[PDB]
């Protein structure tokens, strides 16, 4: 199965300390108006594992809905959880332990948009964004993890649903696997994850002014 | 190109 | 080439809060009395990475030096290493860029003892002890690793340099692999690393505490 | 066996 990730990737009620991570919902907007982004994994090129299916300028900020399609980057991922004894812990009740998404969860934590400053280039996943309330939520449903964020309103959902439920080309008939990298890379990157200064308060910060208080498998 | 990434901040365009 | 790895397995002036992790100068000095441990990751059987060259009583803690020799696991390391942004930036003026030895640095910062309560059984490269003062310090030559530490006196190292000049078994004529582990391994240890709470400010209170503040490769 | 760890901390003997 392929895994769906939801979050903002910016946050009209937050300011950043670098100014240049301004993005405001009139440049937001006008930009959507003006053929998939590529989802990667610390922005690398090689590391894409996937697309963005939607894209929602909301109350609160830019909010998106990301595809983990890579059978080699999923592959991957199942290998490495079943080495973690954060993933043998479990997930809280009453979700069903799925040692794929929770991995994610913990190692991908965060969001981070490739943007100009055509405007957006890529969005990719990482330990932690640097812009604040972007809070990657996994999970195998998209209306699911969609749900996770209660401050959504049901206008906002199916702006939503219209975009993750639209046909690709019917023209092939196989799926794509994106990803050019190996778990060399991903060990490489999980370093850098460390020596971000407070990861964790950062993390629960964003977790609590997005409401992802609400079962997850979010692991902060 | 501006990311919201922690070591990758600027990107060639 | 191998890699030296030095630090303090426990420490006789840092009180733990867990009081299971007490380990006194009276019962540390009696059971180096009572052939050489493993070195492992993240206490993996399966990750044996080398073997501890030398251990020593000295006036603060239980010191040891240990020796990564895992062409397997080296070569993990190498080809992350390469893939760090971490890495990628350099060390602090006047050393050499060595990927290897700064990639492990930043990785596995931390020493874990597992003994009893034969009483000591191995030593795990972590990224942080649970026992304060436990910071692991690598580098090429275990003359400049025990260095490192200021307040090392010329007795302690002596008694330190006895042990890892001394010859091992004349009779076979090749140095044995002991690694029996992965990339995927290594990548799921990782994520646990991640959510091990203020981590930084952990090993920023070991580094000040042995003194390691002297050019090195620790990456906090 | 006691480790000095967080995660595996107790180990069989």
């Amino acid at each position: 199965t392929p895994v769906y990730v939801g979050g903002f990737l910016a946050r009209y009620d937050q300011s950043p300390d670098e100014a240049e991570l301004l993005l405001p919902r009139d440049v937001v907007e006008h930009w959507l108006h003006a053929v998939a982004l590529p989802l990667n994994i610390n922005h690398d090129d090689t590391a894409v594992v996937g697309h963005v299916a939607a894209m929602q300028s909301v109350r609160d900020g830019l909010f998106c809905l990301g595809c983990v399609t890579s059978p080699r980057f999923l592959e991957i991922v199942r290998r490495a959880s079943e080495k973690s004894e954060l993933v043998s812990r479990g997930p809280v009740s009453p979700l069903q332990p799925d040692k794929v998404v929770e991995f994610l969860s913990g190692s991908y934590a965060g969001l981070s948009l490739s943007s100009r400053r055509t405007p957006f280039k890529h969005v990719a996943l990482c330990s932690v964004g640097r812009r604040r309330g972007t809070l990657a939520v996994y999970g195998r449903d998209p209306e699911w993890v969609t749900q996770r964020f209660p401050d959504l309103t049901a206008a906002d959902r199916d702006g939503l649903r219209a975009q993750w439920q639209r046909c690709g080309s019917t023209a092939v008939d196989a799926s794509g696997d994106p990803f050019r990298s190996d778990s060399y890379g991903l060990l490489g990157n999980s370093v850098d994850a460390l020596y971000i200064r407070e990861r964790l308060p950062k993390l629960r910060y964003d977790k609590q002014l997005v409401g992802v208080t609400e079962e997850s498998y979010v692991k902060a | 190109f501006i990311t919201g990434h922690y070591w990758v901040r600027f990107l060639p365009c």
